[PDB]
């Protein structure tokens, strides 16, 4: 047995659709079938460090959670300047709460706490995210692809010529 | 007093599998130790042991019709890794994100009629390619067969050895050949005692040997 | 019986702690049982018939008083489910302690048993017995704005009856907050 230790499966990237001059940083903007979210959703309580990679233009800027967004551009809180072509960082963790989660049944919009944060620049094109040392707690259900036709399944397979 | 520079001729790609690390900025913050918080798991395997599953049939109902009649054959269902018999299934659900695998699928059985009633049942393996489904539990016994009655017990578990061509196999299937991959392994029975109605349940689970190699996204993300 | 089945561990608990615990000590007399209605269950219901019960309701107990006292607390949870019948039936119902409940969907029906759980059948069992240890995103909780725990039972095997049984059957349970620190 030398897999299913998430510590190996959850150290890659995945895409994020949405972007903006000011954009939010959270897992729940994942995709709900991309393999990352496959396991990443599959549990209740998870925790990790953070790593990110950004392709952009201008001056990328970031801040921990719990701040006034109106107080970002000024005074140049921690940040570094611009350089092409690639850029790679890793953010530490700013818990308001001792563990992350997925959904919180209270009298179905997501809570406001779990917030890896937000970035801001003048031109933001490509985003990349990466988990670290994560751990999982209280696993949850899981599905496979749906079955329609008769026998077992059929799928094309690549072969040489 | 320069040290001799060795400029990299053509390496250093921003490629996925790299294990390189980074540098914090607003770093150096402690955290409370998160020992002692229950619900900790590290491997889909172990947690893929303690739980059974629930199969499916065209009745859309998991449980199996179980008639107290003079019929001799119960019913026939395939067992595979990508099959309608085993879709809504935790083993496979984990599996479909894998191409390599080696491990015995496991089973269970739960009974319905009152304890008083006597009964007999006979599990029966079949290889993939016998070209003929057996039509009697004795001549069916040739592949692999066993017993467990109403007597003294109600639960039971049984398995099928991880036969293949070589020590691995494809998870998904093909559109270039025809022959089934495993067979039609199902169970036989002897004279029913008495019942106005019965029911059988069956499951699956990973035991000692379930193994995988990986990964690729199959889906249309 | 089949015995006791714990949740993820079985051990004597921590009982005394800091300023919050020293302020929210293990009061004992806020503990007591009571029963609650579950559902009717006759030969009518087909498979997949789901039913839920959020926790916890109100109660005219001192426990009920403090759970209204509108402040930080913590708790434990022992549940013991049972029902009465007779030996001329058949089938199985499914029971499960529920972490982080959400509205389910059809296909996932076949999945109900990741959680701690037990079977239900007239032959094998006549009394469930399960317990869940505390947890929560905070160190403690305040109910009115959340519920981290409910308890579920649902149809698993079709029920059968002959001319020698009670064509109506009821089912009860046992709610028991335990190990409480207010």
């Amino acid at each position: 047995r030398h897999h299913t230790d998430v510590g190996f499966i959850m150290d890659r990237f995945v895409k994020i659709n949405s972007l903006s001059p000011t954009h939010v940083i959270d897992l729940m903007q994942t995709h709900k079938h991309g393999i990352v979210g496959a396991l990443l959703r599959a549990a209740t309580y998870y925790f990790s460090d953070l790593e990110i990679v950004v392709r952009h233009d201008g001056n990328l800027t970031w801040v921990p959670n719990g701040a006034p967004e109106a107080a970002l551009s000024n005074t140049s809180n921690p940040t570094a300047y611009n350089k092409a072509p690639f850029t790679r960082l890793a953010l530490p963790y700013t818990a308001p709460h001792r563990v992350l989660a997925t959904v919180y049944d209270g009298t179905t919009q997501l809570p406001a706490s779990f917030n890896y944060g937000a970035i801001q620049a003048q031109a933001i094109h490509e985003l990349l995210v990466r988990m670290k040392r994560a751990e999982l707690y209280c696993p949850r259900p899981l599905l496979a692809i749906k079955v329609t036709s008769q026998d077992r399944y059929k799928q094309k397979i690549i072969a040489p010529a | 007093g320069i040290f001799p520079v060795a400029c990299a001729d053509g390496y250093g790609g921003l490629v996925t599998t790299d294990p390189k690390t980074a540098d914090p900025v607003y770093g150096k913050v402690y955290n409370p130790p998160k020992t002692n918080y229950p619900g900790r798991f590290t491997n889909l395997l172990d947690v893929a042991e303690a739980c059974p599953t629930f199969l499916r049939f065209d009745d859309g109902k998991p449980y199996v019709v179980t008639r107290a009649d003079d019929t001799r054959l119960l019913a026939k269902f395939d067992v595979s890794l990508a099959a309608k018999h085993m879709s809504n299934t935790y083993l496979s659900g984990i599996a479909q994100y894998y191409t390599q695998y080696s491990g015995t699928i496991n089973l269970h059985f739960m009974f319905t009629g009152s304890t008083d009633s006597k009964a007999r049942y006979m599990v029966a393996y079949i290889p993939p390619g016998v070209e003929t489904p057996p039509d009697t539990p004795e001549e069916a016994a040739h592949c692999i067969h066993a017993e467990w009655d109403t007597g003294l017990n109600s639960k039971f578990t049984f398995s099928i050895p991880y036969v293949s061509a070589a020590d691995y196999a494809y998870t998904a299937s093909d559109t270039a050949e025809t022959t089934n991959v495993q067979g039609w392994v199902c169970v036989y029975q002897i004279t029913h005692g008495k019942a106005e109605n019965d029911t059988l349940l069956v499951s699956a689970s990973a035991g000692k040997d379930f193994e995988l190699r990986l990964p690729i996204d199959p889906r249309t993300q | 019986s089949v015995g006791v089945t714990y949740g993820y561990s079985t051990e004597e608990d921590h009982v005394a702690g800091p300023n919050t615990s020293g302020l929210e000590t293990r009061v004992v007399q806020a503990e007591r049982f009571f029963k609650k209605f579950l559902f009717d269950w006759t030969t009518d219901k087909p498979f997949g018939y789901l039913t839920k019960l959020e926790l916890p309701t109100d109660h005219h107990g001192v426990f009920g008083h403090l759970v209204d006292s509108y402040a930080y607390m913590r708790n434990g949870w022992d549940v013991e489910v049972s029902a009465v019948g007779n030996q001329f039936n058949g089938g199985c119902l499914l029971v499960a302690m529920v972490p982080e409940w959400k509205a389910f969907d059809t296909r996932e029906k076949y999945q109900l048993t990741l959680f701690p759980h037990q079977f239900i059948s007239p032959r094998t069992n006549m009394t469930a017995h399960i317990t869940v240890p505390y947890l929560g995103v905070n160190r403690y909780d305040q109910y009115k704005k959340h519920k981290p725990w409910t308890l579920v039972v649902m149809v698993l095997s079709p029920l059968t009856v002959s001319n020698t049984a009670a064509p109506q059957i009821k089912v009860y349970a046992n709610i028991a907050p335990t190990y409480v620190h207010v």
